């Protein structure tokens, strides 16, 4: 599928008194878009390698 | 508004229904309504309220 | 360096800068400059004895961006994605519907006599405003207790109906006026439900509810075969017998199932009668009747604005709309349980919520050594939206320095900012996606 | 909506007896106080009294004997008599519905057209 | 009893300036002064209810203030449609009383 | 947030972020999981095409 | 329905095909064998035996 | 904040039944000080800022 996701919108939306609380989390989700981003260039090199 | 009294001879013309239901000291009532000419049958079917 | 850490304890707006001039008067060649400070997010490089070499600023064009997510000073080739991006609302609108009568509510609680708390009243306000912050505020009041809901808001909301609830009650019995309490009160002479949602108010009145002699008007049943359900009454005065069966007195086991009661003025402060009022807030999703004081605007089609309906707010794009609602229903809803539309209800027009646009930022660069030329590309959103938001400063992240150029294209994937397209094709060096392909090249 | 609208004499003679009424429509009397004001030529407003559903009744605290008042759920109509009226009793007459918040007194909210009527 | 006077007797004004009067009581009331404004030969309206609290469709230049005593309406941006007489009433205590109100003149 | 006061508010807010966290690395982690199985039938496929 | 009309319901306790198209959200299901919910033996008395 | 806060009842000699009258507190301001600001001005006020 390749699909993405924003972590922002999902966990906390709109409100920023729930953006600074999630701030005490640190880097996570930076790190699960990394992750989400190497699994979509992976879909495109097994097409070119087939 | 205005209602008549009268009495006809042919057969049951009118099917109408209604639930009843209580809660919190609250009384539901709900209401339908579909023509129908049928003796003595409650006739199958389906009817949102 | 940091000279001094002066406690001096001031505010200070401006300041004057002081010279020398010397024999009449005249001057000699002097030069000196200002400039301002702003709060911004800054990088540092120590060197091995300690000493600070170079900075970046991370907000002075994108490449400081890249430079510092990356967290070095060479960035080699590629795609990189640093933050997400979005578009900030440009205004407001409310909505209230309007109404012109003022809330009764003094018809309830001036009333000259309250009943007996075994058959407690009800009465019903609505299509009416009022302002709820007089009784906030207010020391009459012995105790406030509000369930599911904050007092300092009720100025916010708009309510569907108001049912208000009145009894007298004995001493300390005011504790057992709660959800989940057990008692002779609690179980037999009233009950509230599990999800109650209201405010509870109790005063003290020793002053025309009590006398010397002493008043008897009051009663409270204590006995009954079985506790009575949300908000039901019972007012039956039938002789009673724990058989179950009929029986008359003074004859064996015969009872009367409620007892009379009085106050003295000389109770102690467990013992004075009190008086009580119960608000029921009904937040059904049909036509409020009853809000609080707020003045309404035009709306606003096709921008993102600030919008607050019916105690419903957000942000969002409106539209028009070919929802057909039927005649009781004020709201539509999509899973996740997200508002999908509202009725207007000055006009009763239908009209359709949706988000302003939201995606990610990735910034294109070949090698740091070679130059510092960048491209952005801003996913998955038509360029209308975007130059018509980075105009006029509504994007965000803002740039101190850059410049939409006369190159903007647009691909499936997005459009990019700062590229050239070019009719001829080569073998790819950075994809982008959907067929568009990317390199540095010659002009 | 609700409209207020009053009738009554023109002219009384000295130690005679002055009447009035006042009458609804687009609404019925039913849970809302109704007040009798009065406005000297040129001068600051009066109060009278006011009465509302159920007979009970209000009255200024001076020229208790001066008036009493009376409410007719049927016919939407109430009405009020002088004992006596003088010269000095010439103003404008208003009818006038009471609405209370809290505690204390209503605010007079919706009034009617009012009517001149003066002595000679 | 609650007694009532409101000072000045008199004022004017031109177009476009503030102006403020003031109606004082003789002992202490909270949020319990209505605000009314009478033009030539029609009844009364309602402005102000609350302590601050503007009727429902009354022009949003439109507010006052004041606590205990001391109480003062605030118009501004005055157009020629302001002219009118204005009374203020209080209804915290059982005897109702208006003041003896002011005249604007142009 | 429209109904109740900030200090009683965070408390649930905290709730739903500790929720909404595990339920994206639920999903995440098993993303990885199928990623690995369809990267093992893309070589498959590829030697076949050779 | 798209105007806003219910159409049709089924009940899921009034027989186990019920419960087969109640759990797999559909009007329409095609073979195989599937796992709905757990069963068990209610009680009949009690003992005490100080 | 970082600190400990005192305090103790000085009925003795802060007060007498005469009373004592030594001591003012600002109500009047156009805007709220910031942390440990001061402000020692007196001057006439007029809501008007003029
Ligand atoms: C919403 O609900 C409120 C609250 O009412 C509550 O509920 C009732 C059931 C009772 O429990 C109340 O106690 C309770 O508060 C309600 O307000 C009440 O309205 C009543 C009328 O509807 C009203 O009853 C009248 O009260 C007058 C007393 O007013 C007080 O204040 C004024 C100040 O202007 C003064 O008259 C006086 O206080 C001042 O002056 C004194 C000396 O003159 C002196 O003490 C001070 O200098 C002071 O400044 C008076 O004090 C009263 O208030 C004190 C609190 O401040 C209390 O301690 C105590 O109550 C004290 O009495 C009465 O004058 C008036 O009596 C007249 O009528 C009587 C009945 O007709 C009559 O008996 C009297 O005597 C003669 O008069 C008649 C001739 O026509 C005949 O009757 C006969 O010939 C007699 O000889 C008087 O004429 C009456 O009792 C009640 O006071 C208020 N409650 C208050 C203000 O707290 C609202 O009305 C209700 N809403 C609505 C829409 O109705
Ligand atoms: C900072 O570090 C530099 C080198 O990284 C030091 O430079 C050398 O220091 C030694 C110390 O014995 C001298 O003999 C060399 O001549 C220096 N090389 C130069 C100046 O090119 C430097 O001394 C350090 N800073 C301080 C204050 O000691
Ligand atoms: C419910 O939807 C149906 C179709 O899904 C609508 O039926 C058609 O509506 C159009 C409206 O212009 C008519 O021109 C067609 O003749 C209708 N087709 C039929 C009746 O077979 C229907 O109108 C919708 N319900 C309502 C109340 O509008
Ligand atoms: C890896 C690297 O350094 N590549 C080149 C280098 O060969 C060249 O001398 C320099 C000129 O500025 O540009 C860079
Ligand atoms: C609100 O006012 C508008 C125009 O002034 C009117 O069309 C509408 O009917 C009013 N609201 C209600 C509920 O009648
Ligand atoms: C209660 O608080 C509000 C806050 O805005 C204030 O305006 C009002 O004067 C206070 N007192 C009341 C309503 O009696």
């Amino acid at each position: 599928a390749k699909t993405s996701v924003d972590c922002n919108m999902y966990i906390c939306g709109d409100s920023t008194e729930c953006a600074n609380l999630l701030l005490q989390y640190g880097s996570f989700c930076t790190q699960l878009n990394r992750a989400l981003s190497g699994i979509a260039a992976e879909q495109d090199r097994n097409t070119r390698e087939v | 508004f205005s209602l008549d009294v009268s009495e006809k001879s042919g057969n049951f013309k009118h099917l109408r229904e209604f639930v009843f239901k209580n809660k919190d000291g609250f009384l539901y009532v709900y209401k339908g309504y579909q023509p129908i000419d049928v003796v003595r049958d409650l006739p199958s079917g389906f009817n949102t309220l | 360096k940091p000279i001094f850490k002066l406690p001096l304890g001031i505010n200070i707006t401006n300041f004057r800068a002081i010279l020398t001039a010397f024999s009449t008067w005249g001057t000699s060649a002097a030069a000196y400059f200002v400039g301002y400070l702003k709060p911004t997010t800054f990088m540092l490089k120590y060197d091995e004895n300690g000493t600070i070499t170079d900075a970046v600023d991370c907000s002075q064009n994108p490449l400081a961006e890249l430079k510092c997510s990356v967290k070095s000073f060479e960035i080699d080739k590629g795609i990189y994605q640093t933050s997400n991006f979005r578009v900030v609302p440009s205004g407001d609108v409310v909505r209230f519907p309007n109404i012109t009568n003022l809330c009764p509510f003094g018809e309830v609680f001036n009333a000259t006599k309250f009943p007996s708390v075994y058959a407690w009243e009800r009465k019903k306000i609505s299509n009416c405003v009022a302002d709820y912050s007089v009784l906030y505020n207010s020391t009459f009041f012995s105790t406030f207790k509000c369930y599911g809901v904050s007092a300092t808001k009720l100025n916010d909301l708009c309510f569907s109906n108001v049912y208000a609830d009145s009894f007298v009650v004995k001493g300390d019995d005011v504790r057992q006026i709660a959800p989940g309490q057990t008692g002779v009160i609690a179980d037999y002479n009233y009950k509230l439900p599990d999800d109650f949602m209201g405010c509870v108010l109790a005063w003290n009145t020793r002053n025309i509810d009590a006398t010397s002699t002493g008043n008897y008007n009051y009663k409270y049943r204590y006995l009954r075969h079985g506790k009575l359900r949300p908000f039901e009454r019972d007012i039956s005065n039938v002789p009673f017998s724990p058989d179950g069966k009929p029986c008359t007195p003074p004859a064996l086991n015969c009872y009367w199932p409620l007892n009379d009661y009085g106050f003295y003025t000389t109770t102690g402060i467990g013992y004075q009668p009190y008086r009580v009022v119960v608000l029921s807030f009904e937040l059904l999703n049909a036509p409020a009747t009853v809000c609080g004081p707020k003045l309404s605007t035009d709306l606003i089609k096709n921008q993102c604005v600030n919008f607050n309906f019916n105690g419903l707010t957000g942000t969002g794009v409106l539209t028009p709309s070919s929802k057909r609602f039927q005649p009781f229903q004020q709201f539509g809803r999509d899973v996740s349980d997200f508002t999908d539309s509202v009725r207007d209800p000055k006009t009763s027009e239908i009209l359709d919520i949706s988000p302003c646009s939201f995606g990610g930022v990735s910034v294109i660069t070949p090698g740091t050594n070679a130059s510092s030329e960048v491209a952005v590309l801003y996913q998955d959103v038509n360029c209308t939206d975007v130059s018509t938001a980075i105009h006029a400063d509504q994007l965000t992240p803002a740039w101190r320095i850059y410049s939409t150029g006369n190159n903007v294209f647009q691909t499936q994937a997005g459009c990019l900012i700062g590229a050239e397209h070019v009719d001829t094709s080569y073998e790819c060096d950075i994809p982008i996606g959907a067929g568009i392909c990317a390199s540095y090249h010659t002009v | 909506q609700v409209q207020l609208q009053e009738s009554g004499p023109g002219l009384v003679k000295p130690s005679e007896t002055l009447s009035l009424t006042c009458s609804v429509s687009g609404g019925s009397i039913s849970s809302h106080y109704w007040s009798w004001i009065r406005q000297p030529p040129g001068k600051g407003l009066e109060w009278i009294g006011y009465i509302y559903y159920s007979g009970s009744t209000n009255h200024n605290p001076s020229l208790k004997s001066r008036v009493t008042i009376s409410v007719d759920t049927s016919k939407n109509q109430f009405s009020l008599k002088l004992s006596s009226v003088t010269a000095a009793d010439t103003a404008v007459y208003y009818c006038a519905r009471g609405v209370l918040l809290w505690f204390g007194e209503p605010i007079f909210e919706i009034w009617g057209q009012g009517t001149m009527v003066t002595v000679s | 009893e609650i007694v009532m006077t409101q000072s000045p007797a008199t004022l004017s004004v031109s177009p476009g300036e503030r102006a403020t009067l003031s109606c004082r009581a003789s002992q202490s009331v909270s949020s319990s002064l209505a605000w009314y404004q009478q033009k030539p030969g029609q009844a009364p309206r309602l402005l102000i209810y609350g302590a601050s609290t503007r009727a429902p469709g009354i022009p949003a230049r439109f507010s006052g203030s004041g606590s205990g005593t001391e109480f003062t309406l605030t118009i501004s941006s005055l157009q020629s449609e302001d002219f009118a007489v204005y009374y203020c009433q209080q209804y915290n205590n059982w005897p109702l009383t208006f003041g003896g109100g002011t005249k604007v003149e142009i | 947030l429209s109904r109740l006061d900030p200090p009683e508010a965070e408390v649930q807010i905290d709730r739903l972020i500790t929720g909404r966290l595990q339920s994206l690395q639920t999903y995440v982690t098993q993303q990885l999981i199928r990623a690995a199985e369809i990267r093992a039938s893309a070589n498959l496929a590829a030697t076949k095409m050779s």
